[PDB]
DNA sequence: CGCCGCGTCAGAGGAGGTTAAACCTTCCAGCAAGGGGAAGGTCAAGGC
DNA sequence: GCCTTGACCTTCCCCTTGCTGGAAGGTTTAACCTGTGTGCAGTCTGACGCGGCG
C-alpha cells in the first residue's frame, strides 16, 4: 500500500514545492502521511483510498513546513493569520489599484490595527550576512559593523583613576567609618552589606549608625576633598 | 459529554465552567484518555444549580453548600429556607441603604440649579472646605 | 592623505598637517597633561584638547 | 604500453511568490477596591 | 562620640471576589486525484594528475 502510492506524494508535494523548503524533505513527510493514511483505513465505506489519505498527507505537510522553514519559530495561528491577510490584501490591490490601508483591510478583517502593525513588524526574514553590500566583490556586510557591547580603554582608565580618587579619600576619614562604608557598599569585596548586617556585625545600633554615616557625608562634602572627584560629577 | 454542547445548553463557557471547578463546587468530571471534560447529567444539573444560586444571590460558598445538598438526600427543607430566608434579609439591608443612598442623591440633586455655574452646591459641600 | 612637495627641507624631515598628529598623538598628550597638573584627570585633558 | 580524455586547481543601499479549517487542553495577565504585613529606613527626642 | 527610644514613611510582596481574555499547543475530515526537471550555463585555461584504454 504504501509503494502502491508514492506517486500521489509526490504529485502533493510538488503542488506544495512554491518556494518554501525543499523538496525531498517534504516528500519523506509525505511518506509518513501515507503510513498513518493506511495505519487505520476503513475500507468498508466503499471509498477509494486516495482521499482519505490525501488529506491527512496535507496536513502532515503543512504542518511541518510551518513547524520549520525559518530561523524563527513562528507558530502556527500567526502562521495562518499572515496567509489570511495577504489573500485579503491581493483583493484588495485588485480593486482600488492601489496596496490598501491598514486600517481599511484590518477592520474588514474584524480586528484592530495593532495587532496587523505587529503582524508586519514580525514578517520578514532574515538577510543573510554574507550579502554584498558592495555592488561587486569588494565588500560583504559582516565588514561594516562593530561590536556595541564590550568594552573602552578610556573607560577603563577614567574607572580606575575614579577608584584610586575614592580610597584616597577613604584613607583620609577614620578606619571605621571607611571600613563600615566599605561593607554597606561593598568597596574592595564581592558583597554589600546594610543597616542591620553591618551594624550587628559591629554592633546593633540602627539610627544614630545612619547619623553616622551623615556625619561622614558632612566631613566628606566638605569644599577641599570634592576636587580630586568634582570631575566625576561629570561621569 | 463534549463541553461546548453542554455550555451552550446551559450558557456558560468552559472557561467559568473551569473556575467552578477549581472552586471545588460542583461534581469533578472525569476526563477522557484524550483529556475532555466528561460531563454527565448529574454535572448539568448540579451546574444548573450552581449558576442559578448567584443569580438568586447565594454566593460562591453559599450555592456551593446548596449543591452539596443536591447530592444528600438527607437534606434539610428547613434549612434550605432559613439559607433563603436570610439572603432574602441581606437583599433587604441592600436595598434600605441603596434607597439611603439615592434620597440623599437626589437631595442634593435638587438643591444644585443646573446652571452650567462653577458655583455648584453639590461640590464644594462634599468637601468640609469654606 | 594626498602629498605635495616640499623643496626647502632637509631629506630626514617630512611635511605634517596638525589635527591628524594632534589626535594620533593624544594620548601621550593626556599623559603628561597629568603630569604638569593642568588637567587633573582624562575627562578634562580631552575637553582642553577639543 | 603512450596516448586520449577528463578533472582540479590557480589567477550605494536594496529584495522576491502561495499553498485549511473545526474541536479540544494548560496557564498567565487583568479588572474593581482595596487590605495586611515584611523590611528597611527616617522624623524627632533622649541617657552616658 | 557610645547605647537606644518611640514613633513615622516608603516600598515590595502577598492576599481576598467572579470571572474574562489571550497565548501556546494538541488531534481528526471520506468524490476524486499517482515519475522532477524548468531555466541554469555559457563552454577561461594551461599544467599537471590520473584512469582507462591500446
Ligand atoms: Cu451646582
Amino acid at each position: 500500500m504504501v509503494e502502491a502510492n508514492l506517486r500521489l506524494v509526490i504529485s502533493i508535494a510538488k503542488k506544495y514545492t512554491n518556494r518554501g523548503l525543499q523538496f525531498l524533505d517534504l516528500i519523506q513527510e509525505g511518506n509518513i502521511g501515507l503510513m498513518k493514511a493506511v495505519d487505520k483505513f476503513e475500507y468498508r465505506r466503499g471509498y477509494k483510498f486516495s482521499t482519505y489519505a490525501t488529506w491527512w498527507i496535507r496536513q502532515a505537510i503543512t504542518r511541518s513546513i510551518a513547524d520549520q522553514a525559518r530561523t524563527i519559530r513562528i507558530p502556527v495561528h500567526m502562521i495562518e493569520t499572515i496567509n489570511k491577510l495577504n489573500r485579503i490584501s491581493r483583493q484588495m490591490l485588485q480593486e482600488m489599484g492601489r496596496e490598501p490601508t491598514p486600517e481599511e483591510l484590518a477592520e474588514r478583517m474584524l480586528m484592530p490595527e495593532d495587532k496587523i502593525r505587529k503582524v508586519l513588524k514580525i514578517a520578514k526574514e532574515p538577510i543573510s550576512m554574507e550579502t554584498p553590500i558592495g555592488d561587486d566583490e569588494d565588500s560583504h556586510l559582516g565588514d561594516f559593523i562593530e561590536d556595541t557591547t564590550l568594552e573602552l580603554p578610556l573607560d577603563s582608565a577614567t574607572t580606575e583613576s575614579l577608584r584610586a580618587a575614592t580610597h584616597d579619600v577613604l584613607a583620609g576619614l577614620t578606619a571605621r567609618e571607611a571600613k563600615v562604608l566599605r561593607m554597606r557598599f561593598g568597596i574592595d569585596m564581592n558583597t554589600d552589606y546594610t543597616l542591620e548586617e553591618v551594624g550587628k556585625q559591629f554592633d546593633v545600633t540602627r539610627e544614630r549608625i545612619r547619623q553616622i554615616e551623615a556625619k561622614a557625608l558632612r566631613k566628606l562634602r566638605h569644599p577641599s576633598r570634592s576636587e580630586v572627584l568634582r570631575s566625576f560629577l561629570d561621569d | 459529554m463534549n463541553i461546548s454542547d453542554v455550555a451552550k445548553i446551559t450558557g456558560l463557557t468552559s472557561k467559568a465552567i473551569r473556575f467552578y471547578e477549581e472552586k471545588g463546587l460542583v461534581t469533578p468530571p472525569m476526563r477522557s484518555e484524550n483529556g475532555y471534560r466528561t460531563y454527565t447529567q448529574q454535572h448539568l444539573n448540579e451546574l444548573t444549580l450552581l449558576r442559578q444560586a448567584r443569580q438568586v444571590g447565594f454566593n460562591l460558598e453559599e450555592s456551593g453548600e446548596l449543591v452539596n445538598l443536591f447530592n444528600d438526600p438527607q437534606r434539610h427543607s428547613a434549612d434550605v429556607k432559613r439559607r433563603t430566608l436570610e439572603k432574602v434579609a441581606e437583599i433587604e439591608r441592600h436595598i434600605e441603604e441603596l434607597q439611603s443612598m439615592r434620597d440623599q442623591l437626589l437631595a442634593l440633586a435638587n438643591a444644585c440649579p443646573g446652571d452650567d455655574s462653577a458655583d455648584c452646591p453639590i461640590i464644594e459641600n462634599l468637601s468640609g472646605c469654606c | 592623505s594626498v602629498i605635495t612637495v616640499g623643496p626647502y627641507l632637509r631629506l630626514h624631515q617630512c611635511g605634517l598637517p596638525k589635527k591628524m598628529a594632534l589626535e594620533l598623538f593624544k594620548p601621550f598628550i593626556y599623559g603628561k597633561l597629568e603630569l604638569r597638573g593642568l588637567a587633573t584627570t582624562i575627562k578634562a585633558a580631552k575637553k582642553m584638547v577639543e
